[PDB]
């Protein structure tokens, strides 16, 4: 029971580049859609698939295409990105079409951003900052704050790592990413995170707190002709120790 | 506004000899086909003209990839029932849905499948249930009813989906449907003697023939034949009783048609 | 599966006169399952150019045909449709009593 | 012209009830749809209405009206994880979805114990910025984004300690300028005013 499995969850594209995002759903469904999420509209159908033998288009099919390669598995590939393709992707299932009460079940999305140049892509800086004294005296706890800035696109992923296993219980990361300059169509990006722990467990010296970033980014076959590093797939970290 | 009615019909064939189609499936207005799709031509195509010419190649598009989907849930549901029963070689299976526009404006609606040319499953949209008639109905009654939404959807598709679609059509082919052509009767003896009543010409097929003897309906003892089409769409019938060798009697035929009620009397 | 055999009809258009073209009509009715063949005969052979109905269904579940043929009703002339179905041991053959 | 109209944004209170609408002129009707979508996540079903009436499921009930072209999706006693997007979807006289745009829902944490503060976070050796940040105050208040191009500040977020049953509110300030400080980072906004502001050292 895998359910929906839809792959890649980021990718960078450039313009008039090609791309296939892999769709398989392991419930026997008959069919599969594939669908596109853009802010402020309601989803839009690409294309579908009633049944293993037919495929047919859907309200937004130009610039795409699809195959349904066997019951399971039906792809959706882009064959000139461009820059209006830049949006997140979910593939669905129902076990049939045409019924009237069935449920569509989806895959975690594909998120794509397609730009002019690359010379814009950026990983982000990810800086650790440790809790005030001030808060430990007053509320008998302490909050680390972690914050990633300058990246773009927005394909990052923050996590919280206690000891070296990934924690949840206290924290709170930003849902929305911030423009670093609002009024740039490509500006970039901080997100902050928010680890708050009780005062003692901070002032155990042992105690190892690292916040991490997983950034998407270019890959070994994009081209790169810029003077800075090139902006690959990467994980940035940070680190801070309790303090008696 | 007369009685009218939209039926959908499926046939599946387990077993189908070479070029018999595995899935049939044609839609009807009153007597008319109006759609029609099989596993053969793969494409949803209308069997009316008043039909091609009002809905536009996205729909017939649109019920294409749905009808392909059908056919192969009635590839399963078939091998389902097959397997239950214990069947080896070529059996049937049959679906037919539809709704009727009374004349006085209510309106019915009806569901039922077929296995073999018998009936298998019938719903009831007004218990929201299914009437099984063997146990191997009743697995997939047990099944079925256990989607209570999917019997709210059938309820509503009956009662209302199905309607607004009959509205439409009734409109789309006024011209054929809601047409008048009365019937043309006449009266003749045949070898005892047989008085025959026969008509012809008429449109729609609805009509209703009858010998009265003396004032009273002489019944069991007329003998009916069948609405039958003549070829360029209208349709003929009879009705034949058997006359007395000893009594003299007062034979008359009587035909009821859209509304006109019509008296030929045997002198 | 209980399989139903066909109801066979033999019938013109219209009324025929004798000279008079007219339509030649076997209405097959009634039957399961929808397998079937049908010929219209003159004078025992088949004709050629015959024209049918697409399989139309019933609410009871089986099926009916139309076949027709365009024709001039004559004095000498016989015509007859000849039925096969699986429920038929071999062909069935049904007259046109004009009368 | 079909079209799905539900609202954009709503804000309730944890433990209330909210009751979201989705207003709907199709070609036809063969049953309306819930979702729930989770920022960053995949939409799941929540409930269909085909009839007329309403439906309990749990916590979540969902009315219909087919003759006013009307849905609600009721959520009783409110919860921090009942805040995601609700996403309407009616299927018409073709079996194809239409889909509206989504309501956003948005939860306000019942704050028991306010402590409204600001405080001067250390410095990283890594990073030239400093770092303020303004927590433990009431849902009531609100933070407004940065007037001075090189102050960032972020939005409200709200952390669970479920270890002590605990929520708190907060929001980050930072700057690498010169003259930044705690005292001033959230000067744009309307904080409460029994807000502690530390001595500075
Ligand atoms: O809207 C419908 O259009 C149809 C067709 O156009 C058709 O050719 C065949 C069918 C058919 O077999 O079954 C149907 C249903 O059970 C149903 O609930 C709705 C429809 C059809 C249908
Ligand atoms: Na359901
Ligand atoms: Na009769
Ligand atoms: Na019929």
């Amino acid at each position: 029971n895998a359910g929906v499995t839809q792959t890649p969850k980021f990718q960078v594209l450039k313009t008039g580049q090609s791309m296939t995002l892999q769709c398989a759903q392991d419930m026997n469904h008959n069919s599969m859609y594939w669908y596109r999420q853009d802010p402020g509209m309601g989803l839009r159908l690409i294309y579908y698939s009633a049944s293993e033998g037919t495929t047919d288009k859907g309200e937004v099919p130009n610039g795409y295409n699809v195959s349904r390669l066997n019951k399971r598995e039906f792809s959706l590939r882009l064959e000139s990105a461009a820059p209006s393709q830049t949006s997140v992707y979910f593939c669905a299932s129902s076990v049939w079409t045409g019924e009237g009460s069935g449920e569509l079940f989806f895959g975690e999305g594909s998120r794509l951003t397609v730009l002019e140049d690359l010379k814009n892509v950026f990983p982000p800086e990810v800086a650790v900052f440790e809790p005030s004294e001030a808060e430990i005296s007053h509320t008998q706890k302490a909050t680390l704050v972690c914050l990633a800035t300058g990246f773009y696109p927005d394909h990052v992923e923050l996590s919280w790592w206690v000891n070296g296993k990934e924690v949840h219980s206290g924290v709170c990361t930003d849902p929305q990413p911030l423009k670093e300059q609002p009024a740039l169509n490509d500006s970039r990006y901080a997100l902050s995170s928010r680890l708050r722990v009780s005062a003692t467990f901070w002032q155990n010296p042992r105690n190892h707190f690292r916040c991490q970033v997983q950034f998407y980014g270019l890959s070994e076959n994009d081209e790169w002709t810029q003077d800075r590093a090139k902006p690959v797939t990467q994980i940035v970290s940070a680190e801070a120790w309790g303090r008696a | 506004m007369r009685t009218h009615s939209l039926r959908y019909f499926r046939l599946g064939v387990s077993d189908p000899i070479h070029g018999v189609p595995e899935f049939i499936s044609v839609g009807y207005v009153d007597s008319h086909p109006i759609t029609t799709y099989d596993s053969v031509t793969r494409q949803k195509e209308p069997r009316a003209p008043w039909m091609a010419e009002n809905l536009a190649p996205d729909h017939w598009e649109r019920y294409t990839q749905l009808l392909r989907g059908w056919q192969q849930m009635f590839k399963v549901e078939l091998k389902r029932l097959q397997r239950h029963y214990n069947h080896s070689g070529s059996h049937t299976y049959q679906r037919m849905i539809g709704c009727e526009l009374l004349e006085d404006g209510s309106t019915t609606g009806f569901l039922q499948y077929a296995y073999d040319g018998q009936d298998f499953l019938i719903f009831n949209k007004d218990t929201l249930s299914w009437l099984a008639v063997d146990n191997v109905a009743h697995t997939i009654k047990q099944a079925w009813e256990a989607n209570q939404h999917e019997l709210l959807y059938q309820k509503n598709w009956l009662e209302e989906e199905c309607i607004a679609w009959l509205k439409r059509f009734l409109e789309y082919g006024k011209d054929t449907l809601q047409r008048t052509e009365p019937p043309l009767v006449r009266v003749n003896r045949k070898e005892v003697t047989a008085l025959f009543c026969k008509a012809h010409g008429f449109y729609p097929p609805e009509i209703y023939m009858t010998w009265m003897k003396n004032g009273e309906e002489i019944v069991q003892e007329i003998d009916y034949g069948d609405i039958l089409p003549s070829g360029d769409g209208t349709y003929q019938a009879w009705a034949s009783i058997e006359l007395d060798p000893q009594s003299s009697n007062l034979y008359s035929c009587h035909v009821e048609h859209s509304g006109v009620h019509m008296v030929l009397q045997v002198p | 599966m209980i399989q139903r055999t066909p109801k066979i009809q033999v019938y013109s258009r219209h009324p025929a006169e004798n000279g008079k073209s007219n339509f030649l009509n076997c209405y097959v009715s009634g039957f399961h399952p929808s397998d079937i063949e049908v010929d219209l005969l003159k004078n025992g052979e088949r004709i050629e150019k015959v024209e049918h109905s697409d399989l139309s269904f019933s609410k009871d579940w089986s099926f009916y045909l139309l076949y027709y043929t365009e024709f001039t009703p004559t004095e000498k002339d016989e015509y007859a449709c000849r039925v096969n179905h699986v429920t038929l041991s071999q062909p069935k053959i049904v007259k046109w009593d004009r009368d | 012209g079909q079209n799905i109209d539900q609202p954009t944004e709503m804000t309730a209170t944890e433990g209330a009830i909210v009751q979201i609408n989705c207003t709907y002129q199709t070609s036809g009707f063969n049953g309306l749809f819930w979702y729930q979508q989770h920022a960053g996540e995949a939409p799941t079903f929540l409930s269909y209405n085909v009839l007329d009436g309403l439906e309990e499921k749990g916590r979540f009930s969902s009315f219909l009206s087919r003759s006013k072209g009307y849905s609600y999706l009721l959520l009783k006693e409110l919860q921090m994880k009942d805040s995601a997007s609700y996403l309407c979807a009616v299927k018409d006289s073709n079996y194809q979805l239409i889909w509206g745009a989504g309501t956003k829902l948005i939860i306000k944490p019942d704050i028991q114990n306010p402590d409204p503060a600001v405080y001067q976070l250390r410095d990283s050796k890594s990073s030239d910025k400093s770092v303020c940040l303004f927590t433990d105050f009431d849902s009531q208040t609100n933070v407004s984004q940065s007037k001075d191009s090189d102050v960032y500040i972020t939005d409200k977020c709200v952390l669970d300690m479920r270890s002590m049953d605990f929520k708190s509110n907060s929001a980050v300030a930072w700057s690498n300028k010169s003259d930044f400080a705690c005292a001033n980072a959230f000067n744009n906004s309307i904080i409460p005013e029994d807000t502690f502001f530390p001595s500075p050292e």
